[PDB]
RNA sequence: UUAAUA
RNA sequence: AUUGGAGGGCAAGUCUGGUGCCAGCAGCCGCGGUAAUUCCAGCUCCAAUAGUGUAUAUUAAAGUUGCUGUGAUUAAAACGCUCGUAGUUGAAUUA
RNA sequence: ACGAUCAGAUACCGUCGUAGUCCUAACUAUAAACGAUGUCAACCAAGGAUUGGAUGAAAACCUUGUUCAGAACUUAAAGAGAAAUCUUGAGUUUAUGGACUUCAGGG
RNA sequence: AAAGAAAAAGGAAGCAUUCAGCAAUAACAGGUCUGUG
């Protein structure tokens, strides 16, 4: 169907999600993000259900390929936060898909005369919190946007989030990894039953 | 909210959906008519009465065991207050407050209040009066009702 | 004679409303389907969703409904929310 | 709230947090039960919240005090919920 | 206090379609709050609506669907007249082809259009577009 | 000419031949050219050249602000504000305004359907400032009743009957026209009964050109 | 101060190429463990409940 | 108009409060809108 | 400390 | 073929002669202190036309009297507060 | 009433000081008597904290979950407004009508 | 951490080395129609 059984996660990558402690969110929860959370934790601590960041994550992946097929450069994924600098450049080199690494200039999607004119068709970022900037230009420019959420953040002019750990360096990485790997899985590029050769560690900040 | 001061309470009571007695409740209406009968002789308010029951006897409801009001009960037995229960209690809050009134002439709160509760009562004689409980001749006087309602 | 309508406009797919001509802030995501393999199709369902749902932070809840209605969610919105 | 659950059929976690009366119907908190004194064997049906001091059925040992919301049975009193 | 539980009614259901809810819950049900969404119905502007009884005077849960702009009633009841249809139309509709009064009539709770047919007038209900 | 956006290229290939495709996607149109490409001998109407003044410690620093208003007589419109220091700059910069904020006006008949389309297709009401302006269907005969500054936006919005109600301070003319456009502007935002019917799936010029636009 | 550190501002060749020697690299034995793992109690609830044990 | 939503007090359900003097001027002030601070000093100075 | 007017 | 006007409201002259904060125009804003687009005249043309100006009053404009239909934090305007009769308005429910 | 200051000072500054300030009885009936926001009722976006109950967990008080009532606060790309601002409304109003009373008509 | 600051030494010169020239936007109804065919 629309979620065949070759899409379901394999136990390594739960294994490995809790290795990175993905699934750990923060104290405060978001309304928007209460369905993901699954429990309180001991110490008052959000943890989501993994396999709901699963079936999220291969859905942004799909979407993502949909439009990365034809003209890769019209997916701008931002990364304010330094955790997400390499994670994001990575994600550049693998998909073809422009990425933006320091501080977003508020404008660049909509100042057409700056020689930064950026047009996208989807827009894709670490973090609502730090890159609110990207976030309010796609409500100018008509723009569907995918995020990596935590239980604090605010779930505003996003379309497709991920809740996610996206603090720690650890959870941060994967997350951009998984998401690279199963974007060129629905290109193609990367067979199902094969593994990748570039590993989690090339990620990591 | 309530009729004079800015309060809003919406403390109730929540009748169940089961208009019916409830299936581990055996006895039978004429023990229940029995014993309310035997309680309103004791002279005990039909508010009052009810509860009684309701925590003594676990009659709960007793429109559910004998099909009819407890004051409708009280009726037909003849053991229904000449004044009703809502007015006479009215009438004893209002007399209470004039006496404390008597030595202590300074207090304007009770003089505010005592103007509160006995329009009250002015309230319930008019409704009662249109709907044939009191009698027409009925009146309350601050002279008279500490004898009627002591 | 000519046509009375300058142009059909289209419906959000959460709210069933129409599209306004100046809603700059309506997006339109594309979900292309996939064959067994998991590799997806050129073929696709495409979505819209209104400016003001998306600003007030309840576009993506509203979305994961569509989305599992659909099929390409299985066990994301509860069975309570599943209207 | 911006996310709505089905207003039909609500889950049973959350008609247990809402308040008594706001309920889709309204039930009451309270139910009727009765008590095992310690001094005898005998059984007293009693309500919940009750407002009065309540003896056994059998002989005057109290069995509850009224506490402004619910009886407060001794240490020793065991009870079931009558259904 | 509530002395027009209609117009209660009717402000739940246009508020509900503002913020674009699917449901709505009226709480106090009556014979002239089921007529009336009876005669919005037969003109496919809700879904359907399910009446739960709850022995005091019970619940009404009514489904939209994107399509309800704006449910009104209308203060006091003014006996509209036949020759007074169009002056009425003319004030309250958008346009002569969109929206529909609601009055109530011997005949039962009618819209405009069906009021006329059966050559009947009565009091005002209110309207929708 | 030198088309600097994904749109701008489109329509000068002459990818996009309807400005009525642009609209049904709401695609935000940011180079005036595109309009003089897809609506040309439109037509201008300069409403008012009012000056406003700023205090220096010198003195007042001058300036003209200009309300011009475009669109053909065929559905479509666009009331653009620029001020500057000079007429002629000031006409100018107000004329791109104009052309970048066109909108489509969505009108319909009286009573029936005997063509062609005159009419609004309801009551319309423009939510400006202190002033209101508020749109009636009308009749074939009658022509649009109301004031010169709102009538001749109207007229060139192709609208050839309405009645009007206005509330406000209607003497303000920068409002008052600015009150006629919101009006217009949401015509085709209100959804009638006539607009339930989704419709067909449609392709955006946006997503089936991309290719050949990034290359 | 460039040959003491480097400078925001300043970008030049010598220093792009060591920066692509470095941050390539990669470990040859992951620093990710396969055979210790090991959390708290309160982790193997989702592990279990997800339906894997380890 | 309104410079503060509190009018510049932080007086709330009530509606009357007693005055306090100015530690200055010895004016009356209510005890709300006055301008309270604490002093917590050594009675020798730290020369 | 005092400091009015056009 | 006359009447009124030619700064704006309001269609019509930055034409020429006198007049110089005087005479005066001006329903309102205002123009006149010697280079008057507004005074007094000459020419021209603007509106209506056997009619055209003025004054007073009615009606519309006026959503500036409000039933349709107004406003009440700061523009004018919520009684200091509560009780209270007339008046107005009043939950669901009956084959 | 003095003494200062000042051009003068019947004032601000300093000293003295009658009525008054205080209690009882009786009048007076006005305040920027202000939230400059009438009373009742329905719907109504995110929170954190607090006063008083109810109810579970955790050994009167503290720490937490739910819920009722109260005085408030923070955020809004949303609604309204001429704006300031309002959001426990000043929202749901030219898409104009839930009930009632009072008041205003350029200075 | 940075733009920079204060001695001291060296130097003819270490206040931006010193002193000057040119010196933006806007304005006065500031002076000159007795400088001008």
């Amino acid at each position: 169907t629309n979620f065949p059984d070759i899409l379901k996660p394999s136990a390594e990558d739960i294994k490995m999600m809790v290795a990175c402690r993905v699934h750990i969110g923060a104290t405060n929860l978001n309304f928007a993000m209460e369905e993901y959370v699954y429990e309180r934790g001991n110490n008052n601590e959000c943890i989501f259900n993994l396999m709901k960041t699963w079936e999220k994550l291969s859905l942004a992946a799909r979407v993502i390929a949909g439009i990365s097929n034809e003209t890769p450069s019209d997916v701008v994924a931002v990364a304010g936060r330094e955790m997400a600098h390499r994670a994001s450049l990575k994600f550049m080199k693998y998909t073809g898909c422009t990425a933006v690494a320091g501080r977003f200039t508020p404008g660049s999607f909509t100042n057409q005369i700056q020689k930064k004119f950026m047009e996208p068709r989807l827009i894709i970022v670490s973090d609502p919190s730090v890159d609110h900037q990207a976030l309010r230009e796609s409500g100018y420019i008509n723009v569907p946007t995918i995020a990596f959420c935590n239980s604090d953040n605010s779930l505003k002019n996003v379309d497709i989030a991920i809740p996610c750990n996206n603090r720690s360096r650890l959870s941060i990485g994967l997350m951009w990894w998984m998401l690279t790997r199963e974007i060129l899985r629905y290109q193609g590029k990367l067979a199902r039953d094969e593994k990748w050769d570039v590993m989690v560690d090339l990620f990591l900040h | 909210g309530r009729m004079y001061n800015p309060g809003r309470g919406i403390s109730r009571r929540c009748i169940p959906y089961r208009r019916s007695a409830p299936s581990w409740l055996k006895t039978s209406t004429l023990e229940v008519i029995d014993e309310m009968c035997k309680l309103a002789k004791k002279g005990i308010a039909p508010s009052q009465i009810g509860a009684i029951m309701r925590d003594t006897h676990g009659v709960g409801l007793v429109k559910s065991v004998t099909g009819s009001k407890v004051l409708r009960i009280l009726k037909l037995a003849g053991l229904a207050p000449k004044i009703p229960e809502d007015l006479y209690f009215l009438m004893k809050r209002a007399v209470s407050v004039r006496k404390h009134l008597e030595k202590n002439k300074k207090d304007k709160d009770a003089k505010y209040h005592l103007i509160l509760i006995e329009s009250k009562i002015h309230r319930l004689t008019r409704y009662y009066k249109s709907a044939k409980v009191l009698e027409a001749s009925f009146k309350y006087d601050a002279n008279t009702a500490s004898a009627i309602v002591s | 004679n000519k046509k009375i309508e300058l142009y059909i406009p289209r419906h959000c797919s959460v709210t069933h409303t129409l599209i306004a001509a100046d809603d700059h802030a309506a997006v339109q995501i594309l979900v292309p389907h996939v064959n067994e393999n998991g590799v997806i199709l050129p073929e696709s369902t495409v979505y819209t969703v209104k400016g003001s749902v998306r600003k007030d932070g309840i576009s993506d809840h509203s979305l994961n409904r569509q989305f599992q209605k659909d099929g390409f969610l299985k066990t994301v919105v509860p069975k309570n929310m599943m209207i | 709230p911006l996310i709505e659950v089905d207003l039909l059929n609500p889950t049973a976690a959350s008609e247990a947090k809402a308040h008594k009366m706001k309920r889709l119907v309204p039930t009451p908190n309270s139910y009727f039960l009765e008590i095992k004194c310690p001094k005898c064997g005998a059984t007293t049906t009693t309500f919940s919240h009750a407002h009065r001091q309540i003896l056994c059925q059998k002989c005057g040992q109290p069995l509850g005090q009224p506490t402004g919301g619910k009886l407060k049975l001794t240490q020793q009193c065991k009870f079931r919920i009558k259904k | 206090v509530r002395v027009n539980v209609l117009a209660d009614a009717l402000k739940s259901i246009t508020n509900a379609e503002k913020q674009g809810k699917r449901q709505v819950m009226i709480r106090p049900a009556s014979k002239v709050i089921c007529e009336f969404l009876n005669v919005m119905m037969k003109h496919q502007y809700i879904t359907d609506y399910t009446v739960v009884d709850t022995h005091r005077s019970g619940k009404i849960v009514v489904n939209l669907n994107g399509r309800l702009n704006k449910c009104a009633v209308i203060s006091p009841r003014f006996n509209v007249t036949l020759s007074e249809f169009d002056k009425w139309e003319a004030n309250l509709l958008p346009s002569r082809h969109f929206g529909a009064l609601v009055l109530t009539t011997s005949y039962g709770i009618l819209d405009n259009t069906e009021a006329r047919a059966k050559h009947t007038g009565g009091r005002i209900l209110g309207f929708f577009y | 000419w030198t088309p600097v956006t994904k749109l701008g290229r489109l329509v000068k290939d002459g990818k996009v031949k309807s400005i009525d495709q642009i609209f049904e996607f709401g695609i935000k149109i940011k180079e005036y050219q595109i309009v003089d490409h897809l609506l040309p001998g439109l037509k201008e109407e300069v409403m008012t050249m009012q000056s406003v003044q700023k205090q220096t410690s010198a003195g007042q620093r001058t300036r003209l602000k200009a309300y011009v208003a475009i669109g053909d007589h065929n559905g479509h419109a666009g009331l653009g504000v620029k001020c500057a220091k000079e007429v002629a700059e000031a006409i100018k910069g107000a004329m791109i305004q104009a052309k970048l904020a066109m909108v489509p006006v969505r009108r319909g008949y009286w009573g029936a359907t005997i063509g062609e389309v005159h009419t609004v297709p309801c009551k319309l009401t423009g939510a400006c400032g202190s002033v209101r302006v508020r749109l009636v269907p009308a009749p074939r005969g009658t022509g649009i009743v109301a004031a010169p500054t709102p009538k001749k936006f109207l007229i060139l919005a192709g609208i050839e009957d309405v009645f009007t109600q206005t509330t406000g301070h209607t003497k303000t003319l920068g409002n008052f026209v600015k009150a006629t456009y919101d009006a217009v502007r949401q015509s085709y935002g209100f959804q009638t009964k006539d607009l339930w019917k989704v419709g067909g799936v449609k392709q955006s010029p946006m997503d089936k050109y991309a290719k050949i636009l990034a290359e | 101060r460039i040959q003491k550190g480097p400078v925001r501002g300043i970008s030049f060749k010598l220093q792009e190429e060591e920066r692509e020697r470095r941050d390539n690299y990669v470990p040859e034995k992951s620093e990710v463990n396969i055979d210790k793992i090991t959390a708290d109690p309160v982790t193997l609830k989702m592990l279990e409940s997800i339906g894997m044990p380890i | 108009t309104s410079k503060r939503r509190n009018n510049g007090r932080s007086k709330k359900g009530r509606g009357h409060t007693q005055n306090v003097r100015c530690s200055h001027c010895g004016r009356c002030v209510p005890k709300d809108k006055a301008i309270k601070r604490y002093q917590i000093k050594n009675i020798v100075e730290a020369a």
